[PDB]
Parts: C-alpha cells; sequence; structure tokens
C-alpha cells in the first residue's frame, strides 16, 4: 500500500551515483563516503580490512536509516597517503584472500 | 488450509513430507522418530506440518 | 597451505557441513547473509490463470508457486526481460510454463509434476520443476473434488531472495565459533554450574578445552569457522558457494569499476 | 460453446435478458454465477 517496490533496494535510479565521496574540514586527510544501495553485508566487510592495513588511522561506517539500504562510511589515514588505494588493495586481498579461497576450496572438493 | 511451501522460520522445503508423514502414522505408527527420518531436524522447520490444519479435506466437500 | 585455508566437512547432495579457517568473522559473516539473500536464482513471477475451479482463490495459488524451486544450473546467462530490449518478455529471458487439470473422477490430486515446458531454454539446462522425488513428482499442490476444472500459465523469471524470499536457495544455516567460551565474547547465564547447566554443542568436539593453568590471551581474534549449507536443490551447494563468492565479486567488480568512474 | 451464467445445481450454461424470467433451464432455484472472463488474469505471488 504504501511500502515502494522491493526492487529499490540495488537499482540506481535515473541519473544517482553509487558513491558519494565528500572531504572533511573537521580534521585534516579524511572523508565521508555516501553508499548508495548497500548495507552491512558489503559495508562492515571493508571496514573490517582496514583494521588490517596498519596504515588506515580510522575506519567507520554508518546506517543513517533502516528504511533506506544506504550507509556512511567516514576514513581517516595518515599522511600523503590516499585512502582508496589501501581501499583497492585490502578489496583486491579480499578477491585474492577469494580466489585462493575459491582454488583452495577446489583442490580440497576433488579429492572427494 | 494445505501445506506451506517451504518453512515461514527457516526456509526448507516440506511439500513432498506430507503424503509420506500421514503414512508413517496410519501404519509405522510414528511421530518424533517419522519426522526424524523425514529429515526433519530442528523445531523451526518442524512445527510447520505437526501443526498444520489440512482443511482443505473439509472443504472439498463442498460442491463447487 | 598459507594464509587463508578451506577444510570441507560432511557433505552430500542437500548439505556441507565445513570449516573456514584463517579469516575474519567479518568476512564469514558478510559471505553468510550473502547465500541466504543475494545469490540469483529462479522463481515464477507472473501467473495468467486461465481456469480455476479450486477452493483455494487465484493469488492464493499464485504464491504458492513462487516458492517452488526450479532449475537455475546456467542461471547466469541470463537477463531480466525488463533489460531484455524485448517489449515485455520472451524466450530470450522468460520461461513459459503450461498446467491444466481437470476433475473428473468423482479427490484428483495436483503434483508439480504436471509441469511443461513450452518455452525456449535457449539451450541450457536450466527452468526445470527440480524433482528429487524418488517417484518425480515432488510438491503436491492440490486435490479437488467431481468437475473442477484449473487451468494455469506460469512465467519463470530471475530474481533473489532480496526482491523476494521465495528465491533464496538457502533455507537456514549454521554458524558457530569457539564452541567452549574462550574469547569471552559473551557471559553465560547459569544457577550454578555454567558448564553442567548449558549444553555442550556437537561442535566442542573438534577443539580442545579451555585449561584453567592459562591466563586469559588477549590478543587472540575470531580465527576457523564452523558453519552448514543446507539447500533446496537447484543449485548444486557448491556453486550455491562459488556463485556467492562471484556475485560478491560481481559486486566487488563494479566497486572497482564505479571507482574508475569517479576517478 | 459460450456460456453467461451457470445453475447451482442442474450447472447449464443459460444467458438472458430483462423479463425472460429469472430461473433456469430446469431447476426453478434462482441463483447463477456469473462466469469467467477470457482475457486471463495476471497475479502476483504476493
Ligand atoms: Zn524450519
Ligand atoms: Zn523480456
Ligand atoms: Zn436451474
Amino acid at each position: 500500500m504504501n511500502a515502494p517496490d522491493r526492487f529499490e533496494l540495488f537499482i540506481l535510479p535515473d541519473d544517482v551515483p553509487k558513491l558519494k565521496i565528500t572531504p572533511d574540514s573537521r580534521v585534516p586527510n579524511c572523508i565521508i563516503i555516501k553508499f548508495e544501495r548497500e548495507d552491512h553485508t558489503l559495508a562492515n566487510l571493508l571496514r573490517e580490512e582496514l583494521a588490517l592495513y596498519p596504515d588506515v588511522t580510522f575506519v567507520a561506517y554508518k546506517v543513517e536509516h533502516p528504511l533506506f539500504a544506504n550507509f556512511v562510511m567516514r576514513l581517516q589515514t595518515e599522511e600523503g597517503t590516499r585512502p582508496k588505494q589501501a581501499l583497492e588493495r585490502a578489496c583486491a586481498s579480499i578477491i585474492n584472500k577469494l580466489k585462493t579461497l575459491d582454488h583452495k576450496f577446489n583442490e580440497e572438493w576433488n579429492i572427494k | 488450509m494445505i501445506i506451506p511451501v517451504r518453512c515461514f522460520s527457516c526456509g526448507k522445503v516440506v511439500g513432498d513430507k506430507w503424503d509420506a508423514y500421514l503414512r508413517l502414522l496410519e501404519e509405522g505408527k510414528q511421530e518424533g522418530d517419522a519426522l526424524d527420518e523425514l529429515k526433519l531436524k530442528r523445531y523451526c522447520c518442524r512445527r510447520m506440518v505437526l501443526t498444520h490444519v489440512d482443511l482443505i479435506e473439509k472443504f472439498l466437500r463442498y460442491n463447487p | 597451505s598459507k594464509e587463508p585455508k578451506v577444510n570441507i566437512i560432511n557433505a552430500q547432495d542437500d548439505e556441507v557441513e565445513l570449516m573456514l579457517s584463517d579469516v575474519n568473522l567479518s568476512l564469514a559473516n558478510s559471505l553468510r547473509r550473502t547465500m541466504l539473500a543475494e545469490v540469483p536464482t529462479l522463481a515464477i513471477d507472473l501467473v495468467e490463470i486461465k481456469m480455476n475451479t479450486s477452493v483455494l482463490a487465484d493469488e492464493f495459488i499464485s504464491h504458492r508457486l513462487g516458492l517452488i524451486p526450479l532449475v537455475s544450473e546456467d542461471v547466469e546467462e541470463m537477463k531480466y526481460s525488463r533489460d531484455c530490449t524485448c517489449e515485455d518478455y520472451c524466450d530470450e529471458c522468460s520461461v513459459v510454463l503450461e498446467l491444466s487439470a481437470r476433475h473428473e473422477g468423482e479427490t484428483t490430486d495436483v503434483y508439480s509434476s504436471s509441469l511443461i515446458k513450452v518455452s525456449g531454454p535457449g539451450n541450457l539446462n536450466v527452468g526445470e520443476p527440480v524433482r528429487r522425488d524418488d517417484y518425480d513428482q515432488g510438491i503436491l499442490l492440490c486435490k479437488l473434488r467431481n468437475h473442477q476444472e484449473l487451468n494455469i500459465r506460469c512465467i519463470a523469471k530471475k530474481g533473489i531472495a532480496k526482491e523476494h524470499a521465495k528465491w533464496s536457495p538457502c533455507s537456514a544455516i549454521a554458524f558457530e565459533y569457539d564452541p567452549h567460551n574462550k574469547l569471552k565474547h559473551t557471559d553465560f547465564w547459569f544457577e550454578v554450574d555454567a558448564k553442567k547447566e548449558w549444553p555442550d554443542s556437537k561442535y566442542a568436539t573438534w577443539e580442545e578445552p579451555p585449561k584453567p593453568g592459562e591466563v586469559f590471551d588477549y590478543k587472540a581474534k575470531p580465527n576457523r569457522f564452523y558453519m552448514t549449507v543446507e539447500t533446496t536443490g537447484s543449485l548444486k551447494a557448491n556453486q550455491v558457494f562459488s556463485r556467492g563468492i562471484k556475485t560478491l565479486q560481481e559486486k566487488l567488480a563494479n566497486v572497482l569499476f564505479e571507482l574508475e568512474n569517479s576517478r | 460453446y459460450g456460456v453467461k451464467y451457470t445453475c447451482g445445481a442442474c450447472a447449464h450454461n443459460f444467458s438472458l435478458n430483462k423479463s425472460d424470467p429469472v430461473r433456469c433451464k430446469e431447476c426453478g432455484h434462482r441463483v447463477i454465477y456469473k462466469a469467467r472472463t477470457k482475457r486471463m488474469s495476471k497475479f502476483l505471488t504476493t
């Protein structure tokens, strides 16, 4: 009756970006990234793999409001080091970890 | 009112287990065990059939 | 071998118990829900009822069929009819099925086996009423009396558990870690003795007890996780893990693509 | 071929209009349902 159409939790509508990055004035070298159409599934995963990279000085996230499947992530790192890269790497590291996993899950499997 | 495809609680199918159940009753005289063997472990999927009230039977005795 | 490691446990056709070690909890949980909610499947979405003398109403039946598990082997090579440049739907983007059931023998039953697959498969095992039943006719839809008819026509589509529950192939998933509360990420309730009043979990048999003389290890983090992935059929439990890893990747892909588009 | 109303008892497809009585081709029983549509109906599983 008043509930949106289910498929609005992942499909982006007419000109709208998945990612929105804003600079932080509060402190030097900091940003707040607005993620569209997402949740804890992908969020918490990025947050985690950042406290592994001892080059990240800060990494938190939050859900503005539960009705809308979105979330803001605020990250702050050391001097002259762009977070995006550490995000790429650790994200790639996930894929590598997963590439390995996949493989390691295939050989393991085969022995049945 | 007929059996519920997939259990609300967890999701596991439960459509097939109907005829199977009503038989393991009539003859083999089981409950707990029948279920256990039907592969219905945890109470979540479990409660669905054992709590199902097949109304459809009386309805079917109706004309159109 | 090295960094992350897999350790499959007892696995069958409708389950895959297993141990995932050398990984952060964060990522286990992440993967957890991805199977539960974001794995492509295939369920009926549009129903063009032609005749129905059943005691059940139209949309009552429509619901039922939505949950029934269909094949999804080559499910990955299809597009949503909405994205398909064909007005509405077609073989190149949808799968149509028929169903007619007339009551003649003055209680006639309607099992899922009576469904044909009139539309074009694009030549790939998929869109088939997954039967694992011994005889060949899983999930008895309904019964009917004397002169009651029933003519349907189903159309199936892709979709995921997010869009609707009628999709997800998971259906319950076990998850536990550190059965003997050593990391103390919990404070057990009790009246006198915790150990005796609190049931030992069947997973407690794969790890050594605490052992008192040892002080509290603190720098330790949640490593090794005992799971279990139940399946309903449609996709082999293994793919139901791979595709997840992959869908997650596909997401992770655009996460890297969209990224560039912001550079 | 073709049908308008049916009877609660002698399920016989009828068809009528004003003053042409309100009974059936046998059974007096003046019930009568107004039979399905031709254009198939599409439903949602929600
Ligand atoms: Zn259940
Ligand atoms: Zn289409
Ligand atoms: Zn009559």
